[PDB]
Protein backbone atom coordinates (compact mmCIF):
# COMPACT_ATOMS: atom_id res chain seq x y z
CA UNK A 1 0.00 0.00 0.00
CA UNK A 2 1.80 3.14 -1.31
CA UNK A 3 0.09 6.07 0.49
CA UNK A 4 0.02 9.25 -1.62
CA UNK A 5 -1.61 12.70 -1.68
CA UNK A 6 -0.24 14.33 1.48
CA UNK A 7 1.42 17.75 1.66
CA UNK A 8 1.04 21.33 2.91
CA UNK A 9 -2.58 22.60 3.14
CA UNK A 10 -4.51 25.51 4.65
CA UNK A 11 -7.05 25.19 7.49
CA UNK A 12 -10.60 24.77 6.12
CA UNK A 13 -8.87 23.45 2.99
CA UNK A 14 -9.23 19.92 1.63
CA UNK A 15 -7.20 16.96 0.34
CA UNK A 16 -7.75 13.40 -0.89
CA UNK A 17 -5.33 10.61 0.01
CA UNK A 18 -4.75 7.87 -2.56
CA UNK A 19 -3.55 4.33 -1.90
CA UNK A 20 -2.07 2.03 -4.58
CA UNK A 21 -2.78 -1.39 -3.03
CA UNK A 22 -0.55 -3.44 -5.36
CA UNK A 23 0.09 -6.81 -3.66
CA UNK A 24 -3.43 -8.08 -2.99
CA UNK A 25 -6.85 -7.07 -4.39
CA UNK A 26 -8.60 -3.99 -2.90
CA UNK A 27 -12.11 -5.45 -3.35
CA UNK A 28 -11.02 -8.79 -1.86
CA UNK A 29 -10.17 -7.00 1.41
CA UNK A 30 -11.44 -4.69 4.14
CA UNK A 31 -9.57 -1.36 4.15
CA UNK A 32 -8.85 1.44 6.68
CA UNK A 33 -7.09 4.70 7.66
CA UNK A 34 -4.96 5.19 10.78
CA UNK A 35 -3.13 8.48 11.49
CA UNK A 36 -0.10 9.28 13.64
CA UNK A 37 0.60 12.90 14.67
CA UNK A 38 4.34 13.75 14.78
CA UNK A 39 5.83 12.27 17.99
CA UNK A 40 2.50 10.80 19.15
CA UNK A 41 0.56 7.53 19.37
CA UNK A 42 -1.71 5.86 16.83
CA UNK A 43 -5.27 6.94 16.04
CA UNK A 44 -7.82 5.00 14.02
CA UNK A 45 -9.81 7.22 11.60
CA UNK A 46 -12.25 5.33 9.37
CA UNK A 47 -13.35 1.94 7.98
CA UNK A 48 -14.77 0.80 4.63
CA UNK A 49 -15.89 -2.84 4.62
CA UNK A 50 -15.54 -5.12 1.57
CA UNK A 51 -19.36 -5.12 1.76
CA UNK A 52 -19.65 -1.32 1.79
CA UNK A 53 -20.63 -0.11 5.29
CA UNK A 54 -18.67 2.77 6.92
CA UNK A 55 -17.81 3.98 10.46
CA UNK A 56 -15.73 6.93 11.75
CA UNK A 57 -13.90 8.17 14.84
CA UNK A 58 -15.60 10.97 16.82
CA UNK A 59 -13.21 13.70 15.66
CA UNK A 60 -13.55 12.96 11.92
CA UNK A 61 -17.27 12.15 11.45
CA UNK A 62 -18.80 14.30 8.69
CA UNK A 63 -15.52 16.14 8.07
CA UNK A 64 -13.95 12.98 6.59
CA UNK A 65 -15.40 10.60 3.99
CA UNK A 66 -13.81 7.28 2.98
CA UNK A 67 -14.24 6.20 -0.65
CA UNK A 68 -13.30 3.25 -2.89
CA UNK A 69 -13.98 2.23 -6.51
CA UNK A 70 -12.07 -0.82 -7.81
CA UNK A 71 -10.05 0.87 -10.59
CA UNK A 72 -6.29 0.13 -10.71
CA UNK A 73 -6.02 -0.87 -7.02
CA UNK A 74 -6.76 2.26 -4.97
CA UNK A 75 -8.30 3.37 -1.64
CA UNK A 76 -9.23 6.96 -0.73
CA UNK A 77 -9.91 9.23 2.25
CA UNK A 78 -11.56 12.56 1.54
CA UNK A 79 -10.72 15.20 4.12
CA UNK A 80 -12.64 18.48 4.29
CA UNK A 81 -12.74 21.40 6.75
CA UNK A 82 -9.25 20.46 7.96
CA UNK A 83 -8.10 21.61 11.41
CA UNK A 84 -4.52 21.78 12.77
CA UNK A 85 -5.19 18.72 14.97
CA UNK A 86 -5.36 16.62 11.77
CA UNK A 87 -1.62 17.12 11.13
CA UNK A 88 -0.21 13.59 10.93
CA UNK A 89 1.27 10.80 8.85
CA UNK A 90 -1.76 8.89 7.43
CA UNK A 91 -1.55 5.10 6.90
CA UNK A 92 -3.59 2.60 4.89
CA UNK A 93 -4.35 -0.46 7.00
CA UNK A 94 -5.45 -3.65 5.24
CA UNK A 95 -7.54 -6.10 7.27
CA UNK A 96 -7.26 -9.89 7.09
CA UNK A 97 -10.93 -10.80 7.57
CA UNK A 98 -14.35 -9.24 8.17
CA UNK A 99 -14.12 -8.73 11.92
CA UNK A 100 -10.44 -9.65 11.43
CA UNK A 101 -8.75 -6.30 12.08
CA UNK A 102 -5.11 -7.42 12.20
CA UNK A 103 -3.65 -4.35 10.46
CA UNK A 104 -1.18 -4.50 7.52
CA UNK A 105 0.52 -1.35 6.20
CA UNK A 106 2.68 0.45 3.58
CA UNK A 107 4.77 3.60 4.29
CA UNK A 108 2.40 6.54 5.05
CA UNK A 109 1.76 10.07 3.74
CA UNK A 110 2.43 13.35 5.67
CA UNK A 111 -0.34 15.95 5.98
CA UNK A 112 0.58 19.33 7.47
CA UNK A 113 -2.32 21.72 8.18
CA UNK A 114 -0.64 25.12 8.13
CA UNK A 115 -1.53 28.46 6.55
CA UNK A 116 2.17 29.05 5.90
CA UNK A 117 3.89 28.90 2.53
CA UNK A 118 6.63 26.42 1.68
CA UNK A 119 10.17 27.50 2.38
CA UNK A 120 13.23 25.60 1.17
CA UNK A 121 16.39 25.23 3.28
CA UNK A 122 19.73 26.98 3.13
CA UNK A 123 22.66 24.56 3.49
CA UNK A 124 25.79 25.66 5.39
CA UNK A 125 28.91 23.52 5.97
CA UNK A 126 30.26 22.28 9.30
CA UNK A 127 34.02 22.36 8.72
CA UNK A 128 36.48 19.65 9.91
CA UNK A 129 45.27 12.94 14.84
CA UNK A 130 42.63 10.20 15.11
CA UNK A 131 39.03 11.12 14.22
CA UNK A 132 37.75 14.42 12.79
CA UNK A 133 34.04 15.34 12.57
CA UNK A 134 32.26 17.35 9.85
CA UNK A 135 28.70 18.04 8.63
CA UNK A 136 25.88 20.10 7.09
CA UNK A 137 23.54 22.59 8.75
CA UNK A 138 20.19 22.52 6.99
CA UNK A 139 18.53 25.70 8.23
CA UNK A 140 15.17 27.49 7.92
CA UNK A 141 12.82 25.12 6.12
CA UNK A 142 9.07 24.50 6.20
CA UNK A 143 7.45 22.03 6.34
CA UNK A 144 9.03 18.69 7.26
CA UNK A 145 10.80 16.56 6.06
CA UNK A 146 14.36 16.87 4.76
CA UNK A 147 16.61 13.94 3.84
CA UNK A 148 20.41 14.19 3.94
CA UNK A 149 22.78 11.63 2.43
CA UNK A 150 26.57 11.62 2.11
CA UNK A 151 28.50 10.98 -1.12
CA UNK A 152 25.23 10.01 -2.86
CA UNK A 153 24.60 7.16 -0.39
CA UNK A 154 28.14 5.77 -0.51
CA UNK A 155 29.06 7.20 2.91
CA UNK A 156 26.89 5.77 5.69
CA UNK A 157 29.39 4.83 8.40
CA UNK A 158 29.60 7.45 11.14
CA UNK A 159 26.67 9.41 9.69
CA UNK A 160 24.24 10.97 12.18
CA UNK A 161 21.27 12.94 10.90
CA UNK A 162 19.52 14.66 13.79
CA UNK A 163 15.76 15.10 14.22
CA UNK A 164 14.60 18.56 13.17
CA UNK A 165 14.38 21.31 15.77
CA UNK A 166 11.49 23.73 15.51
CA UNK A 167 13.08 27.18 16.01
CA UNK A 168 11.56 30.34 17.57
CA UNK A 169 10.97 31.74 14.04
CA UNK A 170 8.83 28.65 13.38
CA UNK A 171 11.07 27.29 10.62
CA UNK A 172 12.80 23.95 10.98
CA UNK A 173 16.50 23.29 11.27
CA UNK A 174 18.65 20.14 11.39
CA UNK A 175 22.25 19.00 11.16
CA UNK A 176 23.89 15.96 9.56
CA UNK A 177 27.31 14.89 10.83
CA UNK A 178 29.93 12.31 9.90
CA UNK A 179 33.06 11.03 11.67
CA UNK A 180 36.00 10.36 9.31
CA UNK A 181 39.76 9.74 9.73
CA UNK A 182 41.79 12.98 9.99
CA UNK A 183 44.39 11.75 7.48
CA UNK A 184 41.76 11.50 4.72
CA UNK A 185 40.65 15.16 4.68
CA UNK A 186 42.58 16.91 1.88
CA UNK A 187 42.25 13.91 -0.49
CA UNK A 188 38.69 12.48 -0.25
CA UNK A 189 35.64 14.59 -1.23
CA UNK A 190 32.71 15.09 1.19
CA UNK A 191 29.38 16.33 -0.18
CA UNK A 192 26.07 16.21 1.67
CA UNK A 193 23.03 15.71 -0.52
CA UNK A 194 20.17 17.77 0.92
CA UNK A 195 16.66 17.09 -0.38
CA UNK A 196 13.62 19.14 0.65
CA UNK A 197 10.82 17.79 -1.53
CA UNK A 198 7.90 19.99 -0.30
CA UNK A 199 9.63 22.96 -2.01
CA UNK A 200 11.37 20.90 -4.76
CA UNK A 201 14.76 21.98 -3.36
CA UNK A 202 17.93 19.95 -3.88
CA UNK A 203 21.30 21.20 -2.61
CA UNK A 204 24.74 19.59 -2.77
CA UNK A 205 27.50 21.02 -0.59
CA UNK A 206 31.27 20.51 -0.59
CA UNK A 207 32.51 20.37 2.99
CA UNK A 208 36.10 21.66 2.98
CA UNK A 209 38.59 22.01 5.87
CA UNK B 1 -15.16 3.33 23.17
CA UNK B 2 -12.80 0.82 24.78
CA UNK B 3 -9.75 2.41 26.43
CA UNK B 4 -6.35 0.67 26.22
CA UNK B 5 -3.81 1.70 28.88
CA UNK B 6 -0.18 0.53 28.60
CA UNK B 7 2.28 0.14 31.46
CA UNK B 8 5.04 1.24 31.67
CA UNK B 9 5.76 4.23 29.37
CA UNK B 10 9.53 3.70 29.15
CA UNK B 11 11.72 0.59 29.35
CA UNK B 12 15.37 -0.38 28.84
CA UNK B 13 16.86 -3.87 29.25
CA UNK B 14 20.25 -5.41 28.44
CA UNK B 15 20.87 -7.72 25.44
CA UNK B 16 19.68 -11.35 25.52
CA UNK B 17 17.65 -10.44 28.62
CA UNK B 18 13.87 -10.05 29.04
CA UNK B 19 11.58 -7.05 28.47
CA UNK B 20 7.88 -7.20 29.26
CA UNK B 21 5.05 -4.76 28.51
CA UNK B 22 1.48 -4.66 29.86
CA UNK B 23 -1.90 -3.61 28.36
CA UNK B 24 -5.29 -3.22 30.05
CA UNK B 25 -8.68 -2.90 28.30
CA UNK B 26 -11.80 -1.35 29.89
CA UNK B 27 -13.96 -4.20 28.53
CA UNK B 28 -13.20 -7.86 27.73
CA UNK B 29 -12.23 -8.59 24.12
CA UNK B 30 -12.82 -12.36 24.47
CA UNK B 31 -15.47 -13.30 21.91
CA UNK B 32 -17.39 -16.38 23.16
CA UNK B 33 -18.30 -17.67 19.68
CA UNK B 34 -14.66 -18.53 18.81
CA UNK B 35 -12.98 -17.99 22.24
CA UNK B 36 -10.10 -16.10 20.59
CA UNK B 37 -9.28 -12.69 22.12
CA UNK B 38 -9.65 -9.61 19.93
CA UNK B 39 -6.29 -7.99 20.75
CA UNK B 40 -3.10 -7.26 18.81
CA UNK B 41 0.49 -6.19 19.44
CA UNK B 42 2.51 -3.99 17.10
CA UNK B 43 6.15 -3.03 16.71
CA UNK B 44 6.96 0.40 15.28
CA UNK B 45 10.52 1.29 14.32
CA UNK B 46 11.52 4.94 13.71
CA UNK B 47 10.07 6.36 10.46
CA UNK B 48 8.24 3.10 9.71
CA UNK B 49 4.61 1.96 9.83
CA UNK B 50 3.60 -0.33 12.71
CA UNK B 51 4.23 -4.02 12.07
CA UNK B 52 1.79 -6.59 13.53
CA UNK B 53 3.50 -9.15 15.76
CA UNK B 54 0.67 -10.92 17.55
CA UNK B 55 -2.98 -11.43 16.53
CA UNK B 56 -5.87 -13.01 18.50
CA UNK B 57 -3.81 -12.21 21.65
CA UNK B 58 -1.13 -14.96 21.55
CA UNK B 59 -0.55 -16.00 17.94
CA UNK B 60 2.73 -15.01 16.27
CA UNK B 61 2.30 -13.64 12.74
CA UNK B 62 4.31 -15.50 10.08
CA UNK B 63 7.95 -14.40 9.77
CA UNK B 64 8.08 -13.17 13.37
CA UNK B 65 10.80 -14.57 15.73
CA UNK B 66 10.03 -17.11 18.49
CA UNK B 67 11.27 -14.59 21.08
CA UNK B 68 8.14 -12.35 21.08
CA UNK B 69 5.07 -13.86 22.70
CA UNK B 70 1.72 -12.55 23.91
CA UNK B 71 -0.19 -13.76 26.96
CA UNK B 72 -3.41 -13.06 28.89
CA UNK B 73 -7.18 -13.06 28.41
CA UNK B 74 -10.15 -10.68 28.47
CA UNK B 75 -8.88 -7.37 29.86
CA UNK B 76 -5.25 -7.84 31.00
CA UNK B 77 -2.47 -8.61 28.49
CA UNK B 78 1.34 -8.88 28.30
CA UNK B 79 3.95 -8.72 25.55
CA UNK B 80 7.14 -10.54 26.48
CA UNK B 81 10.36 -10.11 24.52
CA UNK B 82 12.94 -12.68 25.63
CA UNK B 83 16.46 -12.42 24.15
CA UNK B 84 16.20 -8.73 23.12
CA UNK B 85 18.22 -8.48 19.90
CA UNK B 86 19.75 -5.35 18.36
CA UNK B 87 16.95 -5.27 15.77
CA UNK B 88 14.28 -5.18 18.52
CA UNK B 89 14.64 -1.49 19.43
CA UNK B 90 11.27 0.19 18.76
CA UNK B 91 7.91 1.26 20.19
CA UNK B 92 5.23 -1.34 20.97
CA UNK B 93 1.45 -0.79 20.99
CA UNK B 94 -1.56 -2.90 21.95
CA UNK B 95 -4.77 -2.65 19.92
CA UNK B 96 -8.23 -4.18 20.34
CA UNK B 97 -10.40 -5.09 17.36
CA UNK B 98 -13.51 -6.46 19.09
CA UNK B 99 -15.57 -3.33 18.46
CA UNK B 100 -14.99 -0.39 16.10
CA UNK B 101 -13.65 2.20 16.89
CA UNK B 102 -10.35 0.26 16.90
CA UNK B 103 -8.34 1.70 19.76
CA UNK B 104 -4.63 1.72 20.72
CA UNK B 105 -2.50 2.13 23.81
CA UNK B 106 -0.18 5.14 24.02
CA UNK B 107 2.90 2.99 23.29
CA UNK B 108 5.89 1.70 25.27
CA UNK B 109 9.44 2.57 24.20
CA UNK B 110 11.89 -0.33 24.45
CA UNK B 111 15.50 0.87 24.71
CA UNK B 112 18.62 -1.33 24.75
CA UNK B 113 20.86 -1.18 27.84
CA UNK B 114 24.63 -0.95 27.70
CA UNK B 115 27.77 0.10 29.57
CA UNK B 116 28.39 3.87 29.99
CA UNK B 117 30.16 5.39 27.01
CA UNK B 118 31.54 8.96 26.94
CA UNK B 119 30.69 11.51 24.26
CA UNK B 120 33.40 12.59 21.84
CA UNK B 121 32.90 16.36 21.66
CA UNK B 122 33.40 18.63 18.61
CA UNK B 123 32.84 22.39 18.07
CA UNK B 124 32.16 24.18 14.77
CA UNK B 125 32.15 27.97 14.37
CA UNK B 126 29.58 29.53 11.95
CA UNK B 127 30.29 29.15 8.21
CA UNK B 128 31.31 32.24 6.21
CA UNK B 129 28.22 32.19 3.95
CA UNK B 130 25.87 32.20 6.98
CA UNK B 131 27.66 35.29 8.34
CA UNK B 132 26.84 36.81 4.92
CA UNK B 133 23.07 36.35 5.48
CA UNK B 134 23.18 38.11 8.88
CA UNK B 135 23.34 35.19 11.36
CA UNK B 136 25.83 32.98 13.22
CA UNK B 137 25.11 29.36 14.21
CA UNK B 138 27.61 27.77 16.60
CA UNK B 139 27.20 23.96 16.50
CA UNK B 140 28.41 21.53 19.20
CA UNK B 141 28.44 17.75 18.46
CA UNK B 142 28.34 15.09 21.22
CA UNK B 143 29.05 11.84 19.37
CA UNK B 144 28.19 8.25 20.47
CA UNK B 145 27.46 8.30 24.21
CA UNK B 146 25.39 6.41 26.79
CA UNK B 147 23.07 6.98 28.71
CA UNK B 148 21.00 9.58 26.80
CA UNK B 149 21.08 12.25 29.54
CA UNK B 150 23.72 14.95 28.97
CA UNK B 151 24.25 18.55 30.02
CA UNK B 152 25.51 21.05 27.43
CA UNK B 153 26.38 24.55 28.67
CA UNK B 154 27.34 27.26 26.20
CA UNK B 155 29.84 29.77 27.61
CA UNK B 156 30.56 33.01 25.74
CA UNK B 157 33.56 35.03 26.96
CA UNK B 158 33.18 32.61 29.89
CA UNK B 159 29.72 34.15 30.42
CA UNK B 160 26.98 31.49 30.62
CA UNK B 161 24.07 31.31 28.15
CA UNK B 162 20.34 30.78 28.66
CA UNK B 163 17.46 30.71 26.15
CA UNK B 164 19.38 30.98 22.86
CA UNK B 165 20.17 27.29 22.18
CA UNK B 166 18.29 24.18 21.12
CA UNK B 167 19.24 20.53 20.81
CA UNK B 168 18.21 17.19 19.35
CA UNK B 169 19.24 13.63 20.14
CA UNK B 170 19.56 10.83 17.57
CA UNK B 171 17.48 7.76 18.31
CA UNK B 172 19.31 4.95 20.07
CA UNK B 173 21.75 3.54 17.54
CA UNK B 174 20.75 -0.04 16.64
CA UNK B 175 24.35 -1.33 16.26
CA UNK B 176 26.37 0.03 19.26
CA UNK B 177 23.31 1.24 21.27
CA UNK B 178 24.69 4.77 21.77
CA UNK B 179 23.21 8.22 21.29
CA UNK B 180 24.36 11.46 19.73
CA UNK B 181 23.43 15.06 20.47
CA UNK B 182 23.60 18.22 18.36
CA UNK B 183 23.51 21.61 20.12
CA UNK B 184 23.07 24.86 18.13
CA UNK B 185 23.79 28.34 19.53
CA UNK B 186 21.93 30.97 17.47
CA UNK B 187 23.12 34.59 17.40
CA UNK B 188 22.81 37.56 15.04
CA UNK B 189 25.94 38.63 13.13
CA UNK B 190 25.85 41.87 15.16
CA UNK B 191 25.77 39.98 18.49
CA UNK B 192 28.24 37.30 17.33
CA UNK B 193 30.77 39.97 16.23
CA UNK B 194 30.98 41.29 19.81
CA UNK B 195 32.51 38.42 21.81
CA UNK B 196 35.81 36.48 21.56
CA UNK B 197 35.57 33.11 23.38
CA UNK B 198 32.93 30.56 22.28
CA UNK B 199 32.97 27.45 24.47
CA UNK B 200 30.75 24.33 24.56
CA UNK B 201 30.84 22.58 27.97
CA UNK B 202 29.68 18.95 28.32
CA UNK B 203 28.67 17.10 31.52
CA UNK B 204 28.01 13.33 31.29
CA UNK B 205 28.12 10.18 33.51
CA UNK B 206 31.00 8.79 31.45
CA UNK B 207 33.17 11.88 31.99
CA UNK B 208 34.95 12.20 35.38
CA UNK B 209 35.12 15.98 34.99
CA UNK B 210 33.29 18.29 32.52
CA UNK B 211 34.72 18.59 29.00
CA UNK B 212 35.04 21.90 27.14
CA UNK B 213 35.62 22.57 23.46
CA UNK B 214 36.27 26.21 22.57
CA UNK B 215 37.28 28.51 19.72
CA UNK B 216 38.28 32.17 19.58
CA UNK B 217 36.27 34.18 17.01
CA UNK B 218 38.51 33.99 13.92
CA UNK B 219 41.41 31.51 14.17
Amino acid sequence: LVETGGGLIQPGGSLRLSCAASGFTVSSNYMSWVRQAPGKGLEWVSVIYSGGSTYYADSVKGRFTISRDNSKNTLYLQMNSLRAEDTAVYYCARYDGIYGELDFWGQGTLVTVSSASTKGPSVFPLAPGGTAALGCLVKDYFPEPVTVSWNSGALTSGVHTFPAVLQSSGLYSLSSVVTVPSSSLGTQTYICNVNHKPSNTKVDKKVEP
Amino acid sequence: DIVMTQSPDSLAVSLGERATINCKSSQSVLYSSNNKNYLAWYQQKPGQPPKLLIYWASTRESGVPDRFSGSGSGTDFTLTISSLQAEDVAVYYCQQYYSTPLTFGQGTKVEIKRTVAAPSVFIFPPSDEQLKSGTASVVCLLNNFYPREAKVQWKVDNALQSGNSQESVTEQDSKDSTYSLSSTLTLSKADYEKHKVYACEVTHQGLSSPVTKSFNRGE
